[PDB]
């Protein structure tokens, strides 16, 4: 996260950090959907054109976590998982189209002050929210300069920004289940997320009833918080069909 | 990063 | 089931630094 600040505790109590077993090491962050499942972004496990392509057994699960590298005891929670699911017609290798990954864990997790579900939004709820100048939040370990890293996790708010805008910035070729976010060059403000906030998700909070959603998750950029230049994330409730059905099957 | 228990990695 | 409700906060309704930025800019 570039420009962010440091979360305040149980701020994100669903914030998950995915974490590689050897080397030890951040790998990118996730979501928890529930007691036994993981939101993440599909090319956090899957990218070819790094060699990157990881199984169940090479990673861990971190929940309810604050500081990026201590062992937190007594207040994170450390999972295995049980089995991974990447969408179907993941697009890695022109524009990560539908850049979305389920994970199991192999044992439900307890939730206390620091660990709590986020909610999957809904039809209405997507429209109420999905709209260019609303505000969303985004968090991560990431590194908060273009390439240095926080000793903390971080968060930033940052409005949707509308589709045109989002295409004319880049020459990756934007779909329906993308959105971008982040300030215009003539908004005084700024931030954005970075390498190493992967996987992370943009979450808002519903004036309806109070709770919050998560409507993204990180998936690309180019450059962190230049000028111009916006976040993408994956629009998740257009995925959210996919998300049902491997709930619902498994 | 600070090492994690080993009964996590097995 | 009780999703996206926070134990630190909404749970005791005390809100955070900056969710008011959030609420702010959801114009009606
Ligand atoms: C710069 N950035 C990186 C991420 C995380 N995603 C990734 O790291 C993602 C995974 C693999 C390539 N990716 C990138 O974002 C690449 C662009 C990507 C676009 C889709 C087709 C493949 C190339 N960034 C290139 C660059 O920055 O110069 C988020 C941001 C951000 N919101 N500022």
């Amino acid at each position: 996260i570039v420009e962010g600040s440091d979360a305040e505790i149980g701020m994100s109590p669903w914030q998950v950090m995915l974490f590689r077993k050897s080397p030890q090491e951040l790998l990118c962050g996730a979501s928890l959907i529930s007691d036994r499942w993981v939101l993440t972004a599909a090319h956090c496990l899957l990218y070819p054109p790094w060699d990157k392509n990881f199984t169940e057994n090479d990673l861990l699960v971190r929940i309810g976590k604050h500081s990026r590298t201590r062992y937190e005891r007594n207040i994170e929670k450390i999972s295995m998982l049980e089995k991974i699911y990447i969408h179907p017609r993941y697009n890695w290798r022109e524009n990560l189209d539908r850049d979305i990954a389920l994970m199991k864990l192999k044992k439900p997790v307890a939730f206390s002050d620091y660990i709590h579900p986020v909610c999957l939004p809904d039809r209405e709820t997507a429209a109420s929210l999905l709209q260019a100048g609303y505000k969303g939040r985004v968090t991560g370990w990431g590194n908060l300069k273009e390439t240095g890293q926080p000793s903390v996790l971080q968060v930033v708010n940052l409005p949707i920004v509308e589709r045109p805008v989002c295409k004319d910035s880049t020459r990756i070729r934007i779909t329906d289940n993308m959105f971008c976010a982040g300030y215009k060059p003539d908004e005084g403000k700024r931030g954005d997320a970075c390498e190493g906030d992967s996987g992370g998700p943009f979450v808002m909070k519903s004036p309806f009833n109070n709770r919050w959603y998560q409507m993204g998750i990180v998936s690309w950029g180019e450059g962190c918080d230049r000028d111009g230049k916006y976040g993408f994330y994956t629009h998740v409730f257009r995925l959210k069909k996919w998300i049902q059905k491997v709930i619902d099957q498994f | 990063y600070e090492p994690i228990p080993e009964e996590f990695a097995q | 089931a009780d999703c996206g409700l926070r134990p630190l906060f909404e749970k005791k309704s005390l809100e955070d630094k900056t969710e008011r930025e959030l609420l702010e800019s959801y114009i009606d």
